[PDB]
């Protein structure tokens, strides 16, 4: 009589199946054609 | 129980942006050349005879 049988309460997963860890960016801007600005 | 797979940590550190820089031997200024030319002995006379 006491509860009939809840499939996994809909469900288990909680915290897990969520944000795993931050992300590094598809490439930190890189940066532009700097060097020797030749002169004088 | 079952606490909704209690809480997991987050994802801390990572404590850079991937840029990786460094710069090698960068350029140098130009030495201002030193025109080419001759030392001599400019006088006054050159042939007297």
């Amino acid at each position: 009589p006491g509860s009939q049988g809840a499939p996994g309460l809909q469900g288990a997963p909680g915290a897990p199946g969520s944000q795993g860890a931050p992300g590094l960016q598809g490439a930190p801007g890189a940066p532009g054609s700097q060097g020797a600005p030749g002169l004088q | 129980g079952a606490p909704g797979a209690p809480g997991s940590q987050g994802a801390p550190g990572l404590q850079g942006a991937p840029g990786a820089p460094g710069s090698q031997g960068a350029p140098g200024l130009q030495g201002a050349p030193g025109a080419p030319g001759s030392q001599g002995a400019p006088g006054l006379q050159g042939a007297p005879g």
